[PDB]
């Protein structure tokens, strides 16, 4: 449920697994082995199969296919604590594996990884899933400890062992690792080599028997940002590199345009997850706003690219049906950003008209409610203000005539034009 | 200047706005906003239209983007701000009004020096990484927001992120090595020093750059600059010797 609770319970988990390492003399108790059986059976016959699948190493990453984890988080955490007191470290490490991705969203991966380190020190024989090893690279990158993250990723790719009943599983891990290595080079500003690593991660994802669309989406989005930061010389070298055979490169002649195309593919490979559609098309709209006002845009093509920017921001605004909840600050901001991006496109096409000013006023109003959201603490507020900025966003779509698109797939947040991909990615 | 010449200076015509959105030479921007006067203070607890201005040391161009900025409360003079194009959307940012009577051109020159310092931080951090040194100098220049009413410039605020035994090397050794590196990497024309002295760090491998000052052989614009005197004083009083980082990055003594 709450960030601060999970931290407090994960910290004890660690401090007690630290004591078991010293105290040792595995003198459990009948109350310990009972309370383990106690807490594991409360787990809904559902999470229990998940723990078993994770126990026996069915995948290196938990499949997405969670509300399961979010609901049973309190139970999971109690069973984790009891599994540890019973010195059942395989079940504890399976539970850590299962809550890992959800707890990254809670900003408590640090405490979780301290539990994972404590289980491994208590008995080095315990598996520890690649996802959890990679997680410690992720928070090292987020911290600016870039060398440490590389060491982690290196030790994962070679050298107290986890193994894969599959060959593709090993290349999936290497692809995610290579992706994060690309993000490291990106943090440092080494745009070209970042893009080579991000490209390698994409080739890998595409080589899987079933291509990892999540990975392709997030690598295409990283590639888009790298294209935006690239020098024109960086982009020319990458474009004429005989080892890169990406349709983005051959089909376009400007790094902003390849960036906007990479964002369109990122959104499509994420067509069912509306938050990453919105994120991707906002970057797409920004690229096209930048390109269409640059001296590189043919004057006769200016209107065309601005209408592409228009369409992108609109898709973003359409990722949420009218009166439907929005929870996080990031998604709230992204929504205000798409509304002002749409308003800006109309401004660039038509100047300061009555409808541009009215829309601009609406964006300021939403901006105020968004800042009130980001400076609140009581949950009633965050829920009530979020409604208010979403109420204003709905006003903006109605005011600027945001036409819904129809797509054959009922649950795709991306138009049919976006979805031409996969075989068309590498030509 | 007449009243009309001040009205023309504070009003971005569509042609002006088009140049700004494409990218504009530093000399052109300084000329275009020199005779603006003092802009009034902006209303707090309110959202405003703004032009985000970014300078690029590579292209030597200022590029404008339209954005929206909320100006919040005074910090218990600095105030909270939140704008749609801010780098860390979950972070908090702090704005200050620019109302010095010496003119807007001093503020833009200041931000160009900060981009020049930041350019050397980036290159230095790449060299640290290449040599397997687990530390980065952290530095982020302020951004300029031009508050607009319609096409009329109403205000100018400077925005900054709210940021308030590792061993091997001490923060001062990193800071002086950065200054030595900035002298080699600029081909013996610039030296960057911290006016605060690398006192601050954090719980990581981050050493903070707070107040960069660039002693330079070149002079351009009206920035106060110790020039060649500063460079000699650096290599003879502040970085008299050289440390292990200087040696790992293969820096040599000059004159
Ligand atoms: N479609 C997306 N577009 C943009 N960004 C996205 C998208 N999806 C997630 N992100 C963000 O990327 C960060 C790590 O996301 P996770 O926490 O889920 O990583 P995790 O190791 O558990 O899962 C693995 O993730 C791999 C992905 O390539 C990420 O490496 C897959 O290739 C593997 O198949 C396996 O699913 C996090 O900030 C998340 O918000
Ligand atoms: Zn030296």
């Amino acid at each position: 449920m709450n960030n601060q609770k999970v931290v407090a319970v994960l910290l004890q988990e660690c401090k007690q697994v630290l004591d078991q390492l010293l105290l040792e003399a595995p003198d459990v108790s009948e109350e310990d082995k009972s309370e383990d059986q106690r807490c594991r059976a409360l787990l809904p016959s559902e999470l229990r199969t998940l723990i078993q699948e994770a126990k026996e190493m069915k995948w290196p990453f938990v499949p997405e296919k969670k509300d399961v984890i979010g609901a049973g988080l309190q139970q999971l955490l109690a069973s984790l604590r009891a599994s540890i007191l019973a010195r059942d470290c395989a079940a504890a490490a399976a539970i850590v594996f299962l809550v890992d991705r959800f707890l990254y969203g809670l900003d408590v991966s640090g405490k979780l990884l301290q539990v994972a380190k404590g289980l491994h020190k208590l008995q080095p024989a315990t598996p520890i899933a690649p996802q959890v090893v990679i997680r410690q690279a992720r928070i090292s990158v987020n911290s600016g400890k870039l060398l440490k993250a590389e060491y982690i990723l290196s030790s994962l790719i070679s050298n107290g062992t986890w193994l894969y009943r599959n060959e593709s599983d090993k290349v999936l891990v290497q692809s995610v690792c290579i992706q994060i290595r690309g993000q490291i080079l990106q943090k440092l500003g080494m745009w070209y080599e970042a893009a080579e690593l991000i490209w390698a991660s994409i080739v890998g994802y595409l080589a899987l028997p079933q291509p990892d669309k999540k990975g392709l989406s997030t690598s295409l989005g990283i590639l888009a940002d790298i294209f935006v930061s690239m020098s024109k010389n960086d982009y020319e070298k990458f474009k004429n590199n005989p080892q890169i055979n990406l349709s983005l490169l051959k089909e376009f002649d400007h790094h902003l345009l390849s960036a906007a195309e990479a964002c369109k593919l990122a959104a499509a490979f994420s067509a069912y997850t509306p938050l990453f559609v919105l994120t991707a098309v906002n970057i797409r709209g920004t690229c096209l706003l930048s390109y269409s006002s640059s001296n590189d845009c043919p004057p006769e093509l200016k209107n065309l690219h601005l209408c592409e920017a228009k369409e992108a921001f609109e898709i973003g605004l359409l990722t949420k049906r009218d009166d439907e909840p929005v929870t996080g600050k990031q998604e709230l901001h992204s929504f205000v950003k798409a509304a002002f991006g749409l308003t800006t496109v109309h401004r660039r096409l038509h100047g300061e008209t009555g409808t541009v000013h009215a829309a601009s006023q609406l964006c300021k109003e939403a901006m105020g409610k968004l800042y009130n959201f980001s400076t609140s603490s009581r949950s009633q507020d965050r829920e009530a203000l979020s409604q208010e900025v979403m109420s204003v966003i709905a006003q903006v779509k109605e005011h600027l005539q945001v036409q819904s698109f129809s797509n054959v797939d009922d649950r795709s947040y991306v138009p049919e034009s976006f979805e031409c991909r996969l075989d068309k990615l590498i030509l | 200047q007449t009243s009309q010449e001040i009205l023309e200076a504070r009003t971005l015509q569509p042609d002006d706005l088009e140049k700004l959105l494409a990218g504009v030479r530093h000399d052109w921007l300084l000329q275009r906003l020199e005779n603006t006067g003092v802009l009034k203070s902006n209303q707090l607890q309110q959202a405003h239209s703004a032009l985000l201005l970014k300078y690029s040391k590579k292209s030597e161009l200022w590029t404008a983007q339209e954005t929206v900025v909320y100006l919040g409360d005074y910090l218990k003079n600095a105030f909270w701000v939140h704008y749609l194009h801010q780098e860390e959307t979950l972070g908090r940012y702090v704005g200050k009004e620019y109302k010095e009577r010496k003119g807007l051109r001093h503020h833009f020159t200041d931000v160009e020096r900060q981009m020049t310092a930041q350019h050397y931080v980036t290159e230095f951090n790449k060299r640290l990484y290449e040599q397997k040194i687990p530390t980065q100098i952290f530095y982020v220049p302020s951004t300029i927001l031009l508050i607009l009413e319609d096409r009329t410039i109403k205000g100018c605020i400077s925005v900054e992120p709210y940021i308030l035994v590792k061993n091997e090397y001490k923060a001062t050794e990193y800071g002086l090595a950065y200054g030595h590196f900035s002298y080699e990497f600029s081909n013996h024309r610039d030296v960057v020093v911290d006016l605060q002295g690398w006192v601050t760090g954090n719980g990581k491998g981050l050493i903070y750059l707070t107040d960069p000052q660039i002693h330079s052989v070149d002079q351009k614009d009206v920035t106060t600059n110790f020039g060649k005197r500063g460079i000699f004083y650096f290599f003879n009083n502040q970085h008299a010797s050289c440390n292990e980082i200087c040696h790992r990055l293969s820096l040599t003594r000059p004159s």
